[PDB]
């Protein structure tokens, strides 16, 4: 056999994103059969060149978890990529940490398999056209463009949240993503002065290829607006060569390998 | 209410160019500050911000949790998480009169360049 072609024959367009019928991961999986323990997928019909570990911050968000991996399963598969699934479940009830848990997330996958890029997810975010293809591009890319949050519009040019995708050389190149934002807001925007510091520009497909439905839902306790967010944000050309995968320390508490995905549960610190 | 940058950028006309701060930079600023929400609230440290300009009870409006406050703009707090912006306006123009752009942390960092993408062309 050989390389998948460039653009997969299986897409399907615009699709529908509902929230309403429940799911049940044993019927996912039954839907299913070719993804391995683990969440593990690689095509038997060709050969693809993107070897990506899918990266999800997580803590008590097992029901958005469903129905993401409901609908990316099928998706990812569609769009002919060797693909792993990490849950990376932050332990205690500390202040929240999305930003060093996508960290933890890149570390332990390059423990099972030789990733080259890794797209990080929040569990909520759901592409609303396979077009949106969920692997790396020349420049580090951002996937969920227009989210129907933000009335499928980009807030802000600057604006990398949500779903992004950053190939291993990126990531390393920008020593990673910082571990000292606590709290909701602005490791996004500390990522985004990375790439620019690192002469990157950021790559993202149109806003209508870019349709992404994000699960309705209030703020979590625990991951309250970080009141040090803005200046925090104002030194990272200073501070990402500190903060970063080069100073990641973590433990952790469990390995779980469920038929769809890989859930890794840490003890990440507190507020230092 | 979750307002749009038109709607916002419509309503504070009043504060364009005040203390030198245009319509593109507020509408820069607001995003980052309420996320255009009239009714954000987001407590700081012993203190807590109301609505779209995130309006502070440590010394600017009157709480129920912080009655003793110098509350300057002379204002309950709870005036701030309305969808009638002409109050919380003046308090935010007391606000640049007094302490200056600085009050909103959000500005420097997110608002000194790629500007013109916060217009709005909606007469
Ligand atoms: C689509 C979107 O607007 N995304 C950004 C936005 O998310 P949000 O404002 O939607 O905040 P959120 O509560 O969804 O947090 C982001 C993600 O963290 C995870 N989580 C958070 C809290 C918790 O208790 N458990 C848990 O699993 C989960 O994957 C979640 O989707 O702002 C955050 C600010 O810090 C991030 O920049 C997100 O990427
Ligand atoms: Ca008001
Ligand atoms: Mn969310």
């Amino acid at each position: 056999l050989t390389a998948c072609p460039e653009e997969s024959p299986l897409l399907v367009g615009p699709m529908l994103i509902e929230f309403n019928i429940p799911v049940d991961l044993k019927l996912v999986e039954q839907q299913n059969p070719k993804v391995k323990l683990g969440g593990r997928y690689t095509p038997m019909d060709c050969i693809s060149p993107h070897k990506v570990a899918i990266i999800i911050p997580f803590r008590n968000r097992q029901e958005h978890l469903k129905y993401w991996l409901y609908y990316l399963h099928p998706i990812l598969q569609r769009q002919q990529l060797d693909y792993g699934i990490y849950v990376i479940n932050q332990a205690g009830e500390s202040m929240f940490n999305r930003a060093k848990l996508l960290n933890v997330g890149f570390k332990e996958a390059l423990k099972d398999y030789d990733y080259n890029c890794f797209v990080f997810s929040d569990v909520d975010l759901i592409p609303m056209n396979d077009h949106n293809t969920y692997r790396c591009f020349s420049q580090p890319r951002h996937i969920s463009v227009a989210m129907d949050k933000f009335g499928f519009s980009l807030p802000y040019v600057q604006y990398f949240g949500g779903v992004s995708a950053l190939s291993k050389q990126q990531f390393l190149s920008i020593n990673g993503f910082p571990n000292n934002y606590w709290g909701w807001g602005g490791e996004d925007d500390d990522i985004y002065n990375r790439l620019a510091f690192r002469g990157m520009s950021v790559s993202r497909p149109n806003a209508v290829i870019g349709k992404c439905r994000m699960i309705r839902h209030s703020r979590d306790k625990k991951n309250e607006p970080n009141p040090q967010r803005f200046d925090r944000i104002a030194h990272t050309k200073e501070t990402m060569l500190s903060d970063g995968l080069n100073s990641l320390t973590y433990m952790v508490l469990e390995v779980q390998r469920y038929p769809l995905y890989t859930k890794i549960t840490v003890d990440i610190g507190t507020p230092s | 209410t979750e307002l749009t940058k038109c709607k916002v950028s419509h309503a504070i006309k009043d504060i364009d160019g005040y203390q030198g701060i245009s319509l593109l930079e507020w509408a820069c600023v607001l995003f980052h500050t309420s996320g255009y929400d009239t009714q954000a609230v987001v407590n700081d440290n012993g203190s807590t911000e109301y609505g779209l300009f995130q309006i502070s009870d440590r010394f600017w409006c009157k709480s129920s949790e912080f009655p003793e406050s110098e509350n300057i703009c002379g204002i309950s707090c709870d005036k701030l998480l309305d969808d009638e912006l002409d109050d919380d306006i003046a308090c935010a123009k007391k606000i640049l009169a007094i302490k200056g752009i600085d009050y909103w942390k959000a500005y420097k960092p997110m608002c000194s360049e790629k500007l013109e993408q916060w217009r709005c062309e909606k007469p």
